[PDB]
């Protein structure tokens, strides 16, 4: 049901600012799997600082077993957003709504992505 | 450990260096800060992004690389994070063992055979600096 | 002395601060421009209520 799962450790902020009242550029390298991440976080509602640690997850759908487009309760940073571009160490271009969001890892642990396509972003900050 | 120079990523523009001292003398102990330098891309009116400050005591430098990775530093909501320098701004051993102020110094050759030494000027007041890293 | 009205004041006897007439804030931001000048970002919360008039 979930197609990436794994845990992200952030190394810098683009802004480093804590009352910039701006989308926040994070870049977060992962750990067993040697993949970087890029994401607009806004700090002043969903506060981030270097060297926390959190996990990210990707689904197609938040329904159990099917019915795309209860997974609420256990993360607390769902998004909504869609893929356009895979082509680049394989690199994916998701915008949530503006928000864009880089994740450039392996070429075979990015496999099944299709193009243009509706997907999720699950995150929760251990 | 070599060297007490630490060198700050980003600080606002906006900012003087005497500002900056303040901050750092509220955060870490009175007068922990020898020399602190603001590089300008022009003479006197346009500073860089970043800034270069040498502390007095390696124990001050660690405690404040310490609190810069715990980002316990903000100075106008910006986070000043903390690295390693190239150079010191001045010369100075970190030691206060090695600096040696108003001492006499005389040169001169041995004489004869004897234990001699014969003093051909001599100096009152020099300051001796024995510095490691540079073997000088 | 940053708050244009009288809103917070000084408790002599524990040496703090405290909240006296909480209805005359105004919705001016002045003592949160203060707080994140002075290096204290999230030190007074202030959020209008929805409910209460």
């Amino acid at each position: 049901i979930i197609m990436f799962e794994d845990i992200f450790v952030v190394d810098k902020l683009d802004p480093d600012g804590k009352k910039f009242d701006k989308v926040t550029r994070v870049e977060a390298r992962s750990h067993n799997l040697e993949m970087f991440m890029h994401l607009d976080v806004n700090t002043e509602v969903y506060p981030l600082a270097v060297g926390d640690k959190f996990t990210l997850a990707m689904a197609p759908t938040l329904n159990l077993d099917g019915t795309p487009d209860t997974l609420a309760d256990k993360y607390e940073y769902i998004m909504h957003g869609k893929l356009y571009k895979i082509s680049e160490k394989a690199e994916l271009y998701v915008s949530f709504g503006g928000l864009l969001m880089l994740l450039q890892g392996d070429p075979a642990h990015i496999s099944h992505f299709e193009l243009d396509q509706r997907l999720f972003l699950l995150m929760r900050k251990l | 450990t070599n060297r007490s120079t630490v060198k700050i990523s980003n600080v606002p523009q906006t900012i003087v260096a005497d500002e900056l001292l303040r901050f750092l003398e509220l955060h870490l102990g009175e007068d922990t800060v020898f020399a602190l330098e603001i590089p300008t891309t022009r003479d006197n009116w346009k500073p860089r992004d970043f800034a270069r400050v040498q502390f007095t005591t390696l124990e001050v430098k660690s405690r404040a690389q310490l609190l810069s990775s715990q980002s316990k530093l903000l100075f106008k909501t910006h986070n000043l994070r903390l690295s390693e320098a190239y150079d010191d701004i001045i010369p100075r051993p970190v030691d206060p063992r090695k600096r040696l102020d108003d001492i006499v110094l005389t040169v001169g050759f041995p004489e004869s055979d004897e234990k001699r030494f014969c003093a051909l000027e001599k100096w009152d007041g020099v300051r001796c600096w024995i510095l490691t890293e540079k073997r000088r | 002395e940053s708050s244009p009205t009288k809103v917070f004041g000084m408790d002599p006897v524990t040496r703090q601060v405290v909240v006296v007439d909480p209805e005359a804030y105004t919705y001016d931001e002045e003592v949160i421009k203060k707080a994140e000048a002075m290096g204290k970002p999230g030190l007074i919360e202030i959020s209008p209520k929805d409910d209460s008039f």
